Formats: structure tokens, C-alpha cells, sequence
């Protein structure tokens, strides 16, 4: 019932040239300034998107080599910006940005696994940093971070699935931690736990499945959970679970493709949460990864799993089985 | 960043940006120079007001505090974590859903000899009746329910409030699926106890017929609950009896989606043989008022239609 009306005047075509314009001249100060405090995330999403439309290469390498470099700290863990707090979130999103530039040799690997290692609780969970924040977002990348650095036995594998499997819900979904509502963000962070670690037959993809799908409005955008207005990035968030789970069929995909078009800016380029708000990296990021899995042709194949180029995974064999 | 709808406006903002710098820069020199001291507190407490996503900063705040406690005397440490609490609140007041905040509340509380739990099952009430999808303050809530050892069934008489004074209501039957199961354990709900849920549910659906939550938590109650075909009488007259109740919910909203599912799970549950024709018939009626899940639907019935060959081959 809550949802978007789309205008007749929506775009409804893919404007890659724009977009690519709109990432390569990004941060040349407001907001910006701002979110600093997840640079190192917004340089992943910028570069991913790029990669994803061919056009990585306009972007500065040797720049964000440095950057990284410097964002690693004694621990062996990776802060959004220099001077910044080292945090899982960050050490996943420079070791998804070094996985792109085949240059993982920039960073410190064993220590970033030794600090993987040490964020690990007792019950399997993990922590985001030394400060104890729980959640199943952090198993995600905790484990996914391991996956492309070779790593993944470095952890207690068995004990991360019963804490990841504890956090599963009455209506198949996941939650933040044990008992919590579940939402697409975490069940993204869930499913792609357990494709990584080979344990997607402990999903009921059925429910699950049926609990996506019905994430999807009379407008043809999703949400990420009931009741609740459509955004674009539930295009990433909702159908990388679906097609994890082997469900993506679940979803109108032509009303879906619309709705995301629709939330590009003509003008500035860009993809925004919903239609005519205002454009961002992240937004489009997920916007074109959706696009993606749904067989966009001018769009490299996605991974539902990384949220990276999938010719990437391939190079470094690490390509998790999906439900069939 | 959501919901961002597209001079003095302009450059005012150049003047919150060209503080907010000058503060980020103190605090970080301050830090160099290890000065853990108020006046960080201070500094952060302009920042993390409009910018409470800016981890760092809590914390930097935590390091203070932390560092603080050795050479304060206990009266000081008290007051320090009492204002605290009060920067968290007013905090809370202008972004009710930030991590980091709610965090760093979770972080504090469990520091402290001392803490006053019932106080903040209150916070978690108030944030709640603003905004009952909260999906922090319901953490917050239950890590709370928890520390002070507040028993299942006072939690269960909190939900029962919330949902029949509104509306907005998944979030609350949520937390229901989870404390119903720890009333009742095992190592899958008692039949008492799932009648009784399925008659507040069916008058949840009926009161507000549009109203997802209750056709989801409906769907897992008809699993857990059961067991199978092995029905009583008692359920099974129930669940013919919201069988019935959902056909003239059909004639009342006919473009309501939920009821036709559910009149298809309910047959399941009941006989899925002798009900087969009305099933398929359910199905096309379904699809034509649900486009968008015709593939689900599909599938659905295929499984169905599976279970119903392997039902006819054990005869
Ligand atoms: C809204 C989305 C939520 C809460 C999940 C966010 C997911 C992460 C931080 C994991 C890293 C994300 C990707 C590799 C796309
Ligand atoms: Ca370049
Ligand atoms: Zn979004």
C-alpha cells in the first residue's frame, strides 16, 4: 500500500555514458565531506560500478593503492579513511577494491586475517571492531573478506553457521542478531554467509523466497520488508537473495527494470533511491547490479554473492554454488 | 544517504561544514596528542549530533570515558555517565536509528554497577509508540528484557498492547514468534496455545483485512500447528471454520490477494485431495488478482500438485 507512483515522463531507458561520467567526476564538498567516515566503502562502490560498465580504467589506481595502504593499521585492520577506526566493513570493502586491481599484495594479508580472526565470539558471532557491535552483517564480512584472500579456515567455521542459523526467523528471513525482524539487508548478509560457506540447504527457499518476492510493489520497486516505501538499492539487496536462493524468477522483472530506470537522473547521471530524489554512489552501484542480474546485456554479469564483476571471482576462483 | 528530496541555505551549510571541520580537526590532534579529556567531549558532541554514523567518534568518546574513570572519583564517574545518558537520549531524539548510538547506549549501560533497567524499558516504550517498526529499539529492548531477566510472558502482554491499540504491527508479532516458543519449549507450538494464537490473529486479519503481518504470522502458525493431519477436532473445526471466514472476506474485498492465498494454505492444512478442484480454481483467481507473483504461484502449485500424486500413490 505505502509505494512510489511513477511519473509517465520516467526515464525508461539506460544511460551508461552518463553514469560513468557521474562516478568518474565524483568528489571533485558537502556530503562528501561528511561521510567520510565511509570513504573506503564509497571508493568500492564507485569502482565496482565502474568495472561493471567497462569503464574501471578511468578511475585512478595508483591513487587508491595509497589510500589503502594507509588505512591499514597495526591490528592488520582496515579504517573508511586515514585516521580513521579500523572495521570489518572497511577491511571487506579495500580487500573487494584490491581484489578488483588484482593487488592484494598492497595490504598486510596476514594480519588482516589475524584480525578477522580475533573479532570472533564464543557463540561464532562477530564483532564489527574492538568495540563489540554484533551483528549478522559482520559475519558476512568477516567471511566474505576471507573468501578472497583464500582464508576462510582461518575462522571457526561450524560455530559462525549456528550463530548466523540462530538469527533465522519465523518467516525464513534473518535478522540483525538472535531474535531480531528480519530484513533484506540482512538476509543479503545471511544468504550470501551461507553460500560462502556451502550451507544454502539450510534455507528454506520456499518461505524465504515467497517473503522476498512479496517485497516487490504495484510500482515495481522492492522494499526491505513490509509496509515500508521501495528504494532502489532493495534492487541489489532483495534479488541478490533471490537469485542465491534460486528464486529470482519470483519477481516481475519487467516491472522491477522500470522502476529502477526510473530512478536514474537524466541530467547529472547517477541513480537515486527512489524517482527524483537525489542522486548517489551507492544508489547507483545497486541500481546497475540489479540491472545486471537481470540480464541487462550492456552490464557485466554480477556476483549476488560479492556484488563484484563476476570475471573477477573467476580470476580468483572463488565462486560460491547457488541453489539451483 | 534516502529520502533526500530534489545562497543563505548554500552558505550557511558552508559554515556548518567549515566547523564541523575545525572540531573534527581538534579532536583528531587531541587524540595524536593523547589529551583523553572533556573537552573531546565536548568537540564530539557538536559532531556526532547531526553525524551520528561517524563511528570514530563514539569512539573516541568511549576512550575518554574509559580513561576518565581511573582518575575521577567515583561521584565524578557518576555524574560523567549520567550526562552521557543524556547527550544518548537527546541523541536518539534526532535520528532514532542510528547503529552507532544505540550502540554506544548498549556499550555504557553494561559498564555499569548499577544500571536502571526499568528505565530503559520505559526508553524502549516511548521510541516505540513513535515509531513501533523500530527495529533498533526493539534490539535495545529485548538486550534489555534480557540484562534484567524480564520474564517472556510480561514481553508476551507487551505485544498483545501494541498490536490491538494499532496497526503497524510486524515488527510485534515478530517478537511474538520468538517468546511464544520460549513458554512452551522443547529442543513447533502446543495445540492450546496455537488455537488461542490463531483466534487473535484471524481477528487481527478480519479488523484489517489489509494488514500483511497478520497473513504472514497466520502462515507460520498454520505450520507449527500441524502436526500433521492429525487434526483434533477442535482445529479442525477451527480451521474450517477460518475457511469459511476468508470466503466471505473474499466476497467483502475481492481484490484482496492474502485471503485467496490463505484459503488455499487452510485446504492444505485440511484435506489436499478432497479439496484439489478448489485449489486449481484458487490459483487462477489468485493469479489474475496478483500478477506479479504468477511465477510463485506456479511454482506453488506445482509443488502441490506433487504432493497430491505422491498422496494418491500411497493408496
Ligand atoms: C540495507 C542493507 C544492509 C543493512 C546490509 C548491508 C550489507 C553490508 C554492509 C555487507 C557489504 C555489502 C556488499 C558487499 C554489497
Ligand atoms: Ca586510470
Ligand atoms: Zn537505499
Amino acid at each position: 500500500q505505502k509505494d512510489v507512483t511513477i511519473k509517465s515522463d520516467a526515464p525508461d531507458t539506460l544511460l551508461l555514458e552518463k553514469h560513468a561520467d557521474y562516478i568518474a567526476s565524483y568528489g571533485s564538498d558537502y556530503e562528501y565531506c561528511m561521510s567520510e567516515y565511509l570513504r573506503m566503502s564509497g571508493v568500492y562502490w564507485g569502482l565496482t560500478v565502474m568495472d561493471l560498465m567497462g569503464q574501471l580504467h578511468r578511475m585512478n589506481k595508483e591513487e587508491i593503492l595509497v589510500f589503502i595502504k594507509s588505512c591499514q593499521h597495526e591490528c592488520g585492520g582496515v579504517s573508511a579513511s586515514i585516521g580513521h577506526d579500523p572495521h570489518l566493513l572497511y577491511t571487506l570493502s579495500a580487500v573487494q577494491i584490491l581484489t578488483l586491481y588484482d593487488s592484494i599484495h598492497v595490504i598486510n594479508v596476514d594480519k588482516v586475517v589475524a584480525y578477522v580472526q580475533s573479532l570472533q565470539k564464543e557463540d561464532g558471532s562477530f564483532a564489527g571492531d574492538i568495540w563489540g557491535e554484533i551483528d549478522t552483517r559482520f559475519s558476512f564480512c568477516a567471511v566474505a573478506t576471507l573468501a578472497l584472500l583464500g582464508k576462510l579456515d582461518a575462522i571457526n567455521v561450524e560455530k559462525a553457521i549456528e550463530f548466523v542459523l540462530s538469527c533465522m526467523n519465523f518467516d525464513g528471513g534473518f535478522g540483525c542478531r538472535p531474535g531480531s525482524e528480519s530484513h533484506a539487508g540482512q538476509i543479503y548478509c545471511c544468504t550470501g554467509f551461507l553460500a560462502i560457506t556451502s550451507q544454502l540447504h539450510q534455507v528454506n527457499s520456499d518461505l524465504l523466497g515467497w517473503w522476498l518476492c512479496e517485497r516487490q510493489l504495484p510500482s515495481g520497486g522492492l522494499n526491505g520488508r513490509p509496509e515500508k516505501l521501495p528504494d532502489v538499492c532493495y534492487s541489489w539487496w532483495v534479488l541478490a537473495s533471490l537469485k542465491i536462493i534460486g528464486r529470482l524468477h519470483w519477481i516481475d522483472r519487467e516491472k522491477l527494470r522500470s522502476f529502477i530506470l526510473a530512478c536514474q537522473d537524466e541530467e547529472t547521471g547517477g541513480f537515486a533511491d527512489r524517482p527524483g530524489d537525489m542522486v548517489d554512489p551507492f544508489h547507483t552501484l545497486f541500481g546497475i547490479a540489479g540491472l545486471s542480474l537481470l540480464g541487462e546485456e550492456q552490464i557485466k554479469p554480477v556476483s549476488p554473492v560479492f556484488c563484484m564483476p563476476e570475471e573477477v571471482l573467476q580470476r580468483v576462483n572463488v565462486q560460491p554454488e547457488l541453489v539451483s | 544517504m534516502h529520502g533526500r528530496l530534489k545562497e543563505a541555505k548554500r552558505l550557511e551549510r558552508e559554515q556548518k561544514l567549515k566547523l564541523y571541520q575545525s572540531a573534527t580537526q581538534a579532536v583528531f590532534q587531541k587524540r595524536q596528542a593523547g589529551e583523553l579529556d572533556e573537552s573531546v567531549l565536548e568537540l564530539t558532541s557538536q559532531i556526532l549530533g547531526a553525524n551520528p554514523d561517524f563511528a570514530t567518534l563514539w569512539n573516541c568518546r568511549r576512550e575518554v570515558l574509559q580513561h576518565l574513570e581511573t582518575e575521577k572519583s567515583p561521584e565524578e564517574s557518576a555524574a560523567l555517565v549520567k550526562a552521557e545518558l543524556g547527550f544518548l537520549e537527546s541523541c536518539l531524539r534526532v535520528n532514532p536509528k542510528s547503529y552507532g548510538t544505540w550502540h554506544h547506549r548498549c556499550w555504557l549501560l553494561s559498564r555499569l554497577p548499577e544500571p536502571n533497567w526499568a528505565r530503559e524499558l520505559e526508553l524502549c516504550a516511548r521510541f516505540l509508540e513513535a515509531d513501533e517498526r523500530n527495529f533498533h529499539c526493539w534490539d535495545y529492548r529485548r538486550f534489555v528484557a534480557a540484562q534484567a531477566a524480564v520474564a517472556p510472558a510480561e514481553e508476551l502482554a507487551f505485544t498483545d498492547s501494541l498490536i490491538t491499540r494499532n496497526f503497524s504491527n510486524y515488527s510485534s508479532w515478530h517478537y511474538r514468534s520468538c517468546l511464544l516458543p520460549q513458554l512452551h519449549p522443547q529442543p513447533r507450538l502446543p495445540e492450546n496455545v496455537l488455537l488461542k494464537e490463531l483466534e487473535l490473529v484471524q481477528n487481527a486479519f478480519f479488523t484489517d483485512p489489509n494488514d500483511q503481518s497478520a497473513w504472514f504470522y497466520h502462515r507460520w502458525l498454520l505450520g507449527a500447528g500441524s502436526g500433521r493431519c492429525e487434526l483434533s477436532v477442535e482445529k479442525s473445526t477451527v480451521l474450517q471454520s477460518e475457511l469459511e471466514s476468508c470466503k466471505e472476506l473474499q466476497e467483502l474485498e475481492p481484490e484482496n490477494k492474502w485471503c485467496l492465498l490463505t484459503i488455499i494454505l487452510l485446504m492444505r492444512a485440511l484435506d489436499p485431495l478432497l479439496y484439489e478442484k478448489e485449489t486449481l480454481q484458487y490459483f487462477s483467481t489468485l493469479k489474475a488478482v496478483d500478477p506479479m507473483r504468477a511465477a510463485y504461484l506456479d511454482d506453488l502449485r506445482s509443488k502441490f500438485l506433487l504432493e497430491n500424486s505422491v498422496l494418491k500413490m500411497e493408496y
